[PDB]
């Protein structure tokens, strides 16, 4: 039932990313019937700094998982509107992931858009609140300029410390991205808690 | 044990000949068609000093010096000569090159050390 | 166009490093020897004895490790900790030097 | 039982003690041992018996 | 009889050679029980 | 009194009870792999003694005898079934924990304590701090924390000070419930992101907080101190300085002369050592002690901190694999006790 | 060992939980410094001293074994099929005859006065109090219904060095114990002293059993024959509900 | 090393003179002592029921 | 699918204890808990059902528990593994530590392989030869520079 856990977190995640919803909710079986029969469902976000946030979440039989042709086309009609966009969230089942087509139009439309953030994810990602999970540790994006302070306190360069992807679940939901750093407070059976800095790299998709 | 009927017959090399071997006061059916290897000693189950803990044991010395699992442990020196090119025989030290330093030459008879002597690190 | 290899790379010489020392009130090393340290110095010491036997301590012993060990614990040694702390790309190499006769010594005698 | 000395016969290739108690040589300090001596923090002991034991020299470079 | 079949295996020279070592000064000996001994010597 | 196998056994000094009972008693059912004799003499028979589709126990390995009664011609069998692996997984036990020795220590060896305390592979974070703690391992101590269990009304009981009404015992107090919290907080966390893993009041610490008052204690010439609200006072003020300049003991004397400021996570580094010595300082412990012996404990807890650290340039990547690799020769040696 | 007919290595048994050794046939290597260096950190760094502590599990390695450890427990019994576990002056003395240290004081003591072990054990943990009280390994719920415990052996206690009531058996003495008798002494007074009192324990513990004796026998691993009719109708129920 | 027919081998550790064996009342005195510790874990019990067989033999003569 | 989620043979039903803390303050031990521990691994699968709460899902597979938590998480699990194999004559916790803070370090799950030292440390040559294959890491390490 990844279509019920979704329609759910999904909105839990936009809050989390503290953004203001721009369309007002719609029912679930009308989610439903919009993902069956449109073959996605579109959910639009405010960010502070006046940024859009559009996330598609796609049917696992919708046609735009399929062909290759049918997401190009509408990557390339919702990348020309006037919005001010910085990041398409495109939620699509786990079995699209592996299929090559569709990443390579992902990846043609990043080079032809290098100043939007495109990411696609698996639907996993949002069926459950990720920050509340009990296994996941307390992370949390810091400033550059208290990683900078930390840095030469310790005569350290940002290729140095540890590194975390940026399509890693809790860095996904902070909305890390690539040459930031998160600070994660952890549970520890030794010093009964310990305090890390990561530098988050490339998604891997 | 009696590792062989015909020892004295042999050149083994690394055979030990134990000399003095008994039956188990409890044998087996095996004892009917192998000689027994061994000595009924007598062995007492106790702690004694903190000599035979980890798998140790203590002996008595006066066993051992009566012969005990005591025997006689040979070893084999086979060397070959090359056709007309070498020789047995003892050296002289203003002719012959390379000798090994700190070596005793002088325990050979033709060649040979004579049979009945004692041999020590560094005999020739 | 990317042309032929040039002299201005493949150097194989690399450059000569500039010691950064950090000044006392700065040091974030700790103030105790660790073991190896010590160790390392008493080590020294002992076979810089073995060589000259030169020696400022006013007890006599008949070997260079108790010399050694004794001219650590009495803070008599002539020898610096040098802890090296960063290789900087533009060419300093910072350091930072510790005194081992005012240092916390963790051996025992 | 086996003991050596500091000296004896040395293997033409890589300049170490022969190997064990039939050619005379030297016993073995392995991989397993060196790993022992590192975890140990003793460098110096690695210096002494795989260097001035058994083959260290020295090496010039330009 | 190659120059890099002396690489590899436990016997090659990397294994061997330098991650172990030939030594002079050492000697091996069968162990034994001895209560009057500390536990920090050896008979 | 006067048997010498029990003892041997009841003392711990060799062998354990299924020892003595197989001896005594009997073997019983001999069990590989968690399941009784398959069988493989020809399409459900174990052996040529017993017929096919047997329903008797002793068919498929039960051993009705003891060892002292003597064993019979398929008990003795089926016993050297189970007798041949314990010889091949000891035979296992050497080349299987050799193979995964060798590449366990080529991939951490490299591991290396800095001079920070961190872990680093020639410049590259592996650890922020060894351990998350900085200390070595072969200098910690088993201590039981003693608020961890009491419910917030025994904690107040014998935890908060009622001989001066100021709000710093309020505080003093409140300081010690919070530290309870925190670690419940943290422990029921790891609880719940493991099979079998339960919260203990028992931590493995460098110092012995509470072993030093008693020694000290012991050695005193005094006994009962009168009432002094200016020392019950200054007492506390020791403490709680001594637990602010407390992650000092990870950088060095000078900067804590100079107070300059503490890295995150080395504050986080002294969580269990301020903790701990909260407990056993407390105002209410440390009624007995004057400020000159405060000055003692003190002293002897930082010398004894500073102690236990972790050495620069220590390869703690060769002992984390020699102490993880090990334990693998006695988990292959019970191979065939595991399905 | 200036015997020539000595060719082993020889240690005493409680090191042998260093190496994984043992008696059987095992051979270890030798190698002594000569220079100056390794020699230094030899002392230093490399002592077994260093490696009480055991850095995997962060507990001791050394202890006794299989003969201090029964040794210790008949030493601290409280009562023997002779009746008390007492000793006279002449046999106390000679406990500490052979454990190295400098021997205690017997002045106020006749030769007929008697000592038990608990007072004997008690002269030697002086030089090193420690606190100690845990249940010995003697006292264990799978052998209560069937045996008398005696009061003053399930409860091992020792305050600042005295032993005052309890038996010393592989809970308290034994090797690889974390938080026993060796233990303590190690994080109060440090490894070296530690190994010193897993000695001078070892030699306290045989010599007691250097006349009271410790065998075992056949009829040890006997049942009666009344108790091997008890075992088969156990078995027989076994069978029974199979 | 020596070893019994139930496989309990052992290596010789000390040498004592025929004074310092223990002795029965009797006069009986061992070749070997052995600590009573190999057995528990090991359950050799074919060793212990031979010595007492083996007993009853020498004096019956058979 | 009949009846079932996809991965799972078979599920039992297990007894765990817990601690909890009381109205009073308290910190009590549950033992009267019931779970479900299945054979076979599905995190998703047991994500969607509505009988299980989904928060405190405790898989024993690392790749799982990193494909759907993380780094972070699949570190903690690393620990969790190995100490089960350990038993309880186990290793202290700062050597479990360094295994998994080792593995997780470039925000993958590496190996203790050729292929995980190859990701960790690709121009350690001399280390990387010395594990299993000179060869053919002196021949890459060659034409690569
Ligand atoms: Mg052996």
């Amino acid at each position: 039932m990844a279509m019920q856990k979704l329609f759910t977190y999904i909105y839990e995640f936009i809050e989390y990313r503290k953004m203001v919803l721009l369309e007002e909710k719609v029912p679930y079986d009308k989610f439903v019937q919009m993902v069956l029969n449109t073959g996605f469902f579109r959910i639009n976000a405010e960010t502070l700094n006046h940024g859009i946030v559009s996330v598609f979440i796609f049917g696992a039989n919708g046609k735009y998982v399929h062909h290759g042709g049918d997401m190009r086309t509408l990557l390339t009609n919702t990348l020309n509107e006037k919005k001010h966009y910085e990041e398409l969230i495109l939620i699509v089942d786990k079995p699209v992931l592996s299929k090559k087509n569709i990443l390579d139009i992902i990846v043609e439309q990043r080079a032809a858009n290098p100043t939007i953030v495109i990411n696609i994810y698996p639907y996993h990602l949002f069926c459950i609140n990720i920050p509340k999970v009990s296994a996941i540790p307390k992370h949390k994006l810091i400033t550059q300029e208290e990683a900078q302070e930390f840095l030469g306190r310790e005569y350290l360069q940002p290729q140095d410390l540890m590194q975390i992807s940026a399509s890693d679940p809790p860095v996904v939901w902070l909305g890390g991205r690539p040459g930031d750093f998160v600070q994660i407070e952890r549970p520890s059976e030794t010093a009964m808690h310990a305090v890390v800095i990561r530098f988050i790299t490339k998604s891997k998709i | 044990g009696w590792y062989c009927f015909s020892w004295p017959y042999r050149v083994d090399m690394n055979r030990f000949f134990q000399f003095y071997n008994e039956m188990p006061l409890v044998k087996t059916i095996a004892h009917n068609y192998v000689i027994p290897n061994g000595l009924n000693t007598i062995v007492a189950y106790m702690i004694y000093g903190g000599y035979n803990q980890e798998d140790s044991v203590i002996v008595s010395q006066s066993f051992i010096d009566r012969g005990g699992f005591a025997g006689t442990f040979y070893r084999e020196e086979k060397v070959e000569l090359e056709s007309d090119i070498e020789s047995f025989g003892k050296p002289d030290p203003l002719i012959t090159k390379n000798l090994k330093p700190g070596a005793n030459y002088e325990k050979l008879v033709d060649g040979f050390v004579p049979v009945g002597t004692v041999v020590k690190k560094g005999d020739i | 166009i990317v042309e032929s290899p040039s002299i201005c790379e493949g150097f194989v010489q690399a450059s000569s490093q500039t010691l950064v020392i950090i000044p006392d009130n700065e040091r974030i090393t700790s103030n105790v020897l660790t073991t190896f340290e010590a160790t390392r110095l008493v080590a020294v010491r002992a076979q810089q004895l073995a060589i000259n036997g030169s020696t400022m301590l006013k007890k006599k012993y008949s070997s260079p490790i108790d010399i050694a060990k004794q001219e650590l614990f009495n803070r008599k040694i002539p020898l610096l900790v040098m802890r090296c702390i960063k290789v900087t790309p533009e060419g300093q190499k910072i350091v930072e030097i510790w005194n081992p006769r005012e240092m916390g010594i963790p051996l025992l005698d | 039982r086996y003991a050596v000395a500091s000296y004896g016969p040395t293997d033409a290739l890589t300049g170490q003690p022969l190997d064990g108690k039939r050619s005379h040589g030297g016993l073995r300090l392995g991989e397993m041992e060196h790993w022992v001596l590192t975890a140990q923090g003793a460098m110096q002991t690695i210096i002494e018996k795989s260097h001035d034991d058994s083959d260290g020299c020295i090496s010039y470079i330009c | 009889p190659s120059i890099m079949r002396r690489l590899p295996r436990k016997e090659g020279r990397i294994r061997k050679s330098l991650l172990g070592s030939q030594v002079w000064s050492i000697s091996r000996s069968t162990i034994c029980g001895n209560s009057d001994l500390h536990l920090d010597e050896v008979g | 009194e006067t048997n010498g196998l029990f003892q041997m056994v009841a003392t711990g000094a060799k062998g354990s009870n299924p020892n003595m009972i197989h001896i005594m008693a009997g073997i019983g059912q001999i069990e590989i792999n968690t399941q009784r004799i398959q069988p493989q003499f020809s399409f459900g028979r174990t052996l040529v003694y017993y017929p096919r589709f047997a329903l008797e126990a002793q068919a498929y390995g039960f051993i009705c005898n003891s060892y002292i009664a003597g064993l019979t011609s398929p008990e003795f069998i089926f016993g050297e079934m189970n007798g041949r692996f314990d010889l091949i997984n000891k035979a296992l036990s050497t080349s299987s924990t050799g193979y995964a020795n060798r590449k366990a220590i080529f991939g951490l060896q490299s591991c290396i304590v800095d001079y920070y305390r961190r872990v680093s592979i020639d410049t590259r974070l592996v650890q922020q701090l060894y351990g998350e703690d900085g200390l070595d391992a072969r200098q910690l101590e088993t201590v039981r924390f003693e608020t961890i269990m009491l419910s917030d009304q025994e904690l107040e009981d014998k935890f908060k000070y009622t001989g001066i009404q100021s709000p710093l015992f309020e505080e003093e107090f409140s300081r010690l419930k919070k530290d309870r919290d925190k670690y419940r907080q943290i422990f029921l966390n790891v609880e719940n992101f493991n099979f079998s893993q339960l919260l203990t009041d028992v931590r493995q610490v460098p110092v012995n907080v509470a072993s030093i008052v008693k020694n000290i204690l012991l050695s005193s010439t005094s006994g009962v101190l009168p009432f002094d609200e200016k020392s019950i006072l200054q007492k506390y003020a020791m403490v709680k300085t001594f637990c602010k300049n407390l992650p000092y003991v990870f950088i060095n004397n000078i900067q804590e002369r100079l107070q300059t400021p503490i890295p995150v996570y080395l504050k986080r580094a002294a969580s269990l050592m301020r903790m701990l010595i909260r407990i056993e300082l407390a105002t209410v412990k440390t009624l007995n002690i004057t400020c000159e012996q405060m000055s003692a404990i003190l002293d002897l807890i930082r010398l004894q901190y500073t102690q236990s650290l972790i050495n620069y340039g220590e390869a703690v990547g060769i002992l984390a694999a020699q102490s993880v690799s090990e334990p693998l020769t006695q988990y292959m040696l019970d191979s065939h006790h595991r399905s | 060992l200036e015997n020539p007919k000595i060719s082993t290595f020889q240690m005493n048994v409680s090191a042998c939980a260093w190496y994984n050794a043992d008696f059987d046939g095992d051979q270890m290597n030798l190698w002594v410094p000569w220079s100056v260096m390794s020699r230094v950190e030899a002392e230093l760094l490399c002592s077994v001293r260093n490696w009480f502590i055991s850095t995997k599990s962060s507990g001791p390695v050394n202890g006794q074994v299989q003969d201090s450890t029964v040794g210790s427990f008949l030493l601290t019994r409280t009562n023997t099929p002779m009746g008390k576990n007492v000793m006279n002056k002449l046999h106390a003395m000679g406990l500490f005859q052979t454990t190295q240290t400098d021997p205690p004081c017997f002045a106020n003591y006749s030769p007929t006065d008697l000592l038990d072990g608990k007072s004997v054990v008690s002269m030697l943990l002086r030089q090193t109090p420690i606190n100690y009280q845990r249940a010995p390994t003697w006292y264990s719920e799978v052998y209560a219904p069937y045996m008398h415990y005696n009061k003053q052996d399930i409860s091992t206690q020792i305050r600042n060095g005295e032993l005052i009531e309890g038996v010393l058996d592989k809970k308290a003495v034994g090797a690889g114990s974390s938080g026993g008798i060796y233990h303590l002494i190690s994080r109060r007074y440090g490894p070296q002293q530690a190994l010193k009192m897993i000695f001078a324990t070892q030699q306290l513990a045989l010599n007691y059993v250097r006349n009271a004796g410790f065998t075992v026998s056949t009829a040890d691993m006997l049942l009666t024959p009344e108790a091997h009719q008890e075992v088969q109708e156990i078995i027989n129920e076994l069978l029974l509900e199979s | 090393k020596m070893s019994s027919r139930s496989g309990n081998k052992g290596i010789a550790a000390l040498a004592l003179p025929t004074s310092d064996m223990p002795f029965t009342e009797d006069g009986l005195q061992p070749d070997l002592i052995v600590n009573p510790h190999s057995h528990p874990s090991r359950m050799t019990n074919g060793q212990m029921i031979e010595t007492t067989v083996g007993l009853a033999n020498a004096l019956q003569g058979v | 699918t009949i009846r079932g989620i996809p991965g799972i043979k078979n599920a039992n039903v297990v007894k765990l204890m817990r601690h909890r803390v009381d109205a009073q303050g308290k910190l009590v031990r549950l033992d009267n808990i019931y779970a479900i521990k299945t054979n076979g691994t599905n995190i998703f699968g047991a994500m969607l059902d509505d009988n299980i709460d989904p928060y405190t899902i405790v898989s024993s597979s690392i790749g799982d528990t990193m494909e759907l938590y993380g780094i972070e998480a699949a570190r903690q699990k690393i620990i969790s593994e190995i100490r089960t194999v350990m038993g309880d004559k186990g290793p202290n916790h700062r050597h479990l530590l360094m295994y998994a803070d080792l593995m997780t370090r470039t925000g993958q799950v590496t190996s203790l392989e050729k292929a995980g030292l190859n990701a960790r440390e690709p121009s350690n040559v001399l280390l990387r030869m010395a594990l299993s294959s000179p060869v053919q890491v002196l021949t890459d390490a060659a034409v690569d520079s």
